[PDB]
């Protein structure tokens, strides 16, 4: 696919959870495997989640241990986003992408993506 | 884990005599490297491929060369697009921590 | 190769080999020393990379597939393979490795299939996201690119051990001259007489 649905943001106070979406339509999920990736004003850039093309095996980051929970579903192809405990580490921007066809990298093309903002 | 390290931060210069990037990382490595281009306002794409080598979309003014531990570039003619930052990423290592880029100061 | 007569001026000639360059010692001044046993490997890969089939350097093939010796004194010979390797459809016989543990050894051969650990988990037959099949396919189609296109490149060595040499040239031999006062030359004998 040459182009991708733009996503949303949400200005979630701390301690909630946020529930956004970057699904496609008419995309063969098998190639093309999705990741996330922060766009922090700062420190720079951290992969979040890595799903299997046709359903299977996840990824958690270094510092993720379960905290970013990553409920995925391949009948639909679901691309979302879901965590608890919302803290000011999240000031950054969501990024929907995909890399290559192979499971290595081999290429990424990004999306816009949508920022989030942290204020208690 | 894996360290990425991006330039002593002494690089930011005025844009002449075609500087390059000292992005180190001595460890181990398949020469499997990407490198991205932001400008502020902007989400950033992809510059090569597989290695050391352009992809679709851009010309030949960026070359990269070196595997292992080490890696850089050589810029071709200078251009209002190269007023911007440069990251450098890495694609093994799954938990995929990336790099932080520098600064550019026009003297 | 073994117990042979082979020529080497032939492949100078042959007027149809794109490579023919390499280290070591020139095939002109070959076929004037003997040798008693000679190696021949075979195997393709595409167009432009055909430089680093040499001792001291790097590259895919040549660090993780097949390198050469420090002291490599053998030939390179490579030609095109644009009408029996390419064809319609793609060809998946022909694979070429990615990974592999440590900086490669002269001259073995490997046939390893397990899959290549990367992360601290264990693989355990189905691929888990890093333990990945270290060999991939070629794409193969008529109206490929010229780095793209693939090669057929044989390369070959010679050795001196305490065993017999084999081939020396032959290095041939002149008309028979009779009745004339001439140097006589043989296999074993030098010497000048007349010949009746």
């Amino acid at each position: 696919e040459v182009q991708l649905l733009e996503s949303g943001g949400g200005l979630v106070q701390p301690g909630g959870s946020l529930r956004l979406s970057c699904v496609a339509s008419g995309f063969t999920f098998s190639s093309y495997v999705m990741s996330w990736v922060r766009q922090a004003p700062g420190k720079g850039l951290e992969w979040v989640a890595a799903i299997s093309g046709s359903g299977g095996n996840t990824y958690y980051a270094d510092s993720v241990k379960g905290r970013f929970t990553i409920s995925r579903d391949n009948s639909k192809n679901t691309l979302y986003l879901q965590m608890n405990s919302l803290r000011a580490e999240d000031t950054a921007v969501y990024y929907c992408a995909k890399e290559g066809t192979y499971y290595y990298g081999s290429g990424s093309f990004w999306g816009q993506g949508t920022l989030v903002t942290v204020s208690s | 884990e894996i360290v990425l390290t991006q330039s002593p931060a002494t690089l930011s210069l005025s844009p002449g005599e075609r500087a390059t990037l000292s992005c180190r990382a001595s460890q181990s490595f398949h020469n499997y490297l990407a490198w991205y281009q932001q400008k502020p306002g902007r989400a950033p794409r992809l510059l090569i491929f597989d290695a050391s080598n352009r992809a679709t979309g851009i010309p030949a003014r960026f070359s990269g060369s070196g595997s292992g531990t080490d890696f850089t570039l050589t810029i071709s003619s200078l251009e209002p697009e190269d007023f911007a930052v440069y990251y450098c990423q890495q694609r093994f290592n799954w938990p995929l921590t990336f790099g932080g880029g520098t600064k550019v100061e026009i003297k | 190769i073994s117990n042979c007569v082979a020529d080497y001026s032939v492949l100078y000639n042959s007027a149809s080999f794109s490579t023919f360059k390499c280290y070591g010692v020139s095939p002109t001044k070959l076929n004037d020393l003997c040798f008693t046993n000679v190696y021949a490997d075979s195997f393709v890969i595409r167009g432009d990379e055909v430089r680093q089939i040499a001792p001291g350097q790097t590259g895919k093939i040549a660090d993780y597939n097949y390198k050469l010796p420090d002291d490599f004194t053998g030939c390179v010979i490579a030609w095109n393979s644009n009408n029996l390797d390419s064809k319609v459809g793609g060809n998946y016989n022909y694979l070429y490795r990615l990974f592999r543990k440590s900086n490669l050894k002269p001259f073995e051969r490997d046939i390893s299939t397990e899959i290549y650990q990367a992360g601290s988990t264990p693989c355990n037959g189905v691929e888990g996201f890093n333990c990945y099949f270290p060999l991939q396919s070629y794409g193969f189609q008529p109206t490929n690119g010229v780095g793209y296109q693939p090669y057929r490149v044989v390369v070959l060595s010679f050795e001196l051990l305490h065993a017999p040499a084999t081939v020396c040239g032959p290095k041939k031999s002149t008309n028979l001259v009779k009745n004339k006062c001439v140097n006589f030359n043989f296999n074993g004998l030098t010497g000048t007489g007349v010949l009746t």
